[PDB]
């Protein structure tokens, strides 16, 4: 029997513990395609499977949840992933959108420009990034840890993610960052999730579940990305869109997670344990204010 | 007195045989929903498709001001249900049709008042 009825496949724990050297990625199923339901675009399918997978973790879901979505624009000028996020998230969830280029979106607010121009006053409960630069897919250069928007994402997580909050960040064979992997060790749980509908690609979502302040595990990011490529190279994932046909349990369960503003070494071992089970968010609940920097001539 | 009439321009482009605005965002759902026209979450019944609202506003898609004093889009952030037989032109369908203000359904495609 199969993972073909799952939304996707998560990196098994034994692969996280290896010490592999980086290899070229060579997917057995490179040219396969799932058969999408009629008229459904790949990005809708892909975000739906990510959300179906997130439904199985211990996400903190407060009242007045705050979600920010980077890399939300598409080359068609609409935002299919944030339409899926808005469908998944409880009604009334505050959802902010951003992309390099102009696009039309269902978010409550949209910032256009380089993510490095984006500032927010407050902390967030859930950060989704689909940011990707296709020019990183070059097989004639050594595959090194990438900077660019990954430097911003790492800083944004460390400064603007509430304790207890969660993260899902798109990576690929060539689009990755060693510090992002090291940051996954500051969550109560982490994985690399491959959606079944796009399993012919080296794309995965790095998912960090329940942010703690501190390193829980020490993770070497260069080794961990090598472990990820090794996993993908030796475990063909069958392309599948089966999970897209059962949406009866899709919306994220509204759990009313408690929100508290603690400070400093008020973070008891009891507090950390509540964070780790998805039962606590630590941040303020002021107004949400955002802005982008505008450079003048 | 001058104002750009984007709705009329689109209606006439369609009558001339233009390819309707593409890439409206069709959602996955159970197709067991209330069937109402514009909703907070996808509500298509067995004879409807649900679309993300912003990707079906002419004004939104064309980067044109919305036609009312306080430029407000009643589609953005919502989901719009389109009969499957019209779902090749969701932008057109929402322009040319009206929501029953008591029923919630499209007049002519659901309101039974
Ligand atoms: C494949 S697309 C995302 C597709 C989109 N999420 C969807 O729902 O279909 C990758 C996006 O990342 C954005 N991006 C890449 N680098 C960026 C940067 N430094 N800052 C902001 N956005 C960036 C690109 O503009 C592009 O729209
Ligand atoms: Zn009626």
């Amino acid at each position: 029997s199969s993972q073909a009825w799952q939304p996707g496949v998560a990196m098994p724990n034994l692969y996280k513990m290896q010490r592999m050297l980086l290899e070229k990625c060579d997917l057995q199923n490179y040219g396969d395609s799932a058969t999408l339901p009629k008229g459904i675009m790949m990005n809708v399918a892909k975000y739906t499977q990510l959300c179906q997978y997130l439904n199985t973790l211990t996400l903190a879901v407060p009242y007045n949840m705050r979600v920010i979505h980077f890399g939300a624009g598409s080359d068609k000028g609409v935002a299919p992933g944030t339409a899926v996020l808005r469908q998944w998230l409880p009604t009334g969830t505050l959802l902010v959108d951003s992309d390099l280029n102009d696009f039309v979106s269902d978010a409550d607010s949209t910032l256009i420009g380089d993510c490095a121009t984006v500032h927010t006053a407050n902390k967030w409960d859930l950060i989704i990034s689909d940011m990707y630069d296709p020019k990183t897919k070059n097989v004639t250069k050594e595959n090194d840890s990438k900077e660019g928007f990954f430097t911003y994402i790492c800083g944004f997580i460390q400064q603007k993610l509430a304790l207890g909050g969660s993260v899902a960040i798109k990576i690929t064979e060539h689009s990755w960052n060693a510090d992002l992997y090291k940051l996954m060790g500051h969550f109560a749980w982490w994985t690399a999730f491959v959606t079944n509908v796009n399993a012919s690609s080296s794309e995965a979502f790095l998912i960090g579940c329940n942010y703690l302040g501190k390193p829980r595990e020490q993770i070497d990011g260069y080794v961990m990305h090598a472990n990820y490529i090794f996993w993908r190279n030796t475990n063909p994932i069958q392309l599948s869109s089966y999970s897209l046909f059962d949406m009866s349990k899709f919306p994220l369960k509204l759990r009313g997670t408690a929100v508290m503003s603690l400070k400093e070494g008020q973070i008891n071992d009891m507090i950390l344990s509540l964070l780790s089970k998805g039962r606590l968010i630590i941040r303020e609940n002021n107004r949400v204010v955002i802005s982008s920097d505008v450079l003048v001539n | 007195a001058f104002a750009v009439d984007a709705a009329k321009a689109y209606k006439d482009y369609l009558a001339s045989g233009g390819q309707p605005i593409t890439n409206c965002v069709k959602m996955l759902c159970t197709h067991t929903g209330t069937g109402q026209a514009i909703t907070v979450t996808p509500e298509a019944n067995m004879d409807q498709e649900s679309f993300g609202g912003a990707s079906c506003c002419l004004y939104c898609r064309c980067h044109i001001d919305h036609p009312n004093p306080k430029g407000f889009c009643d589609l953005k952030g919502k989901y719009v249900q389109i009969p499957t037989t019209c779902a090749n032109d969701p932008v057109g369908f929402t322009l040319r049709n009206t929501v029953c203000t008591v029923c919630g359904m499209w007049k002519g495609y659901g309101c039974s008042c």
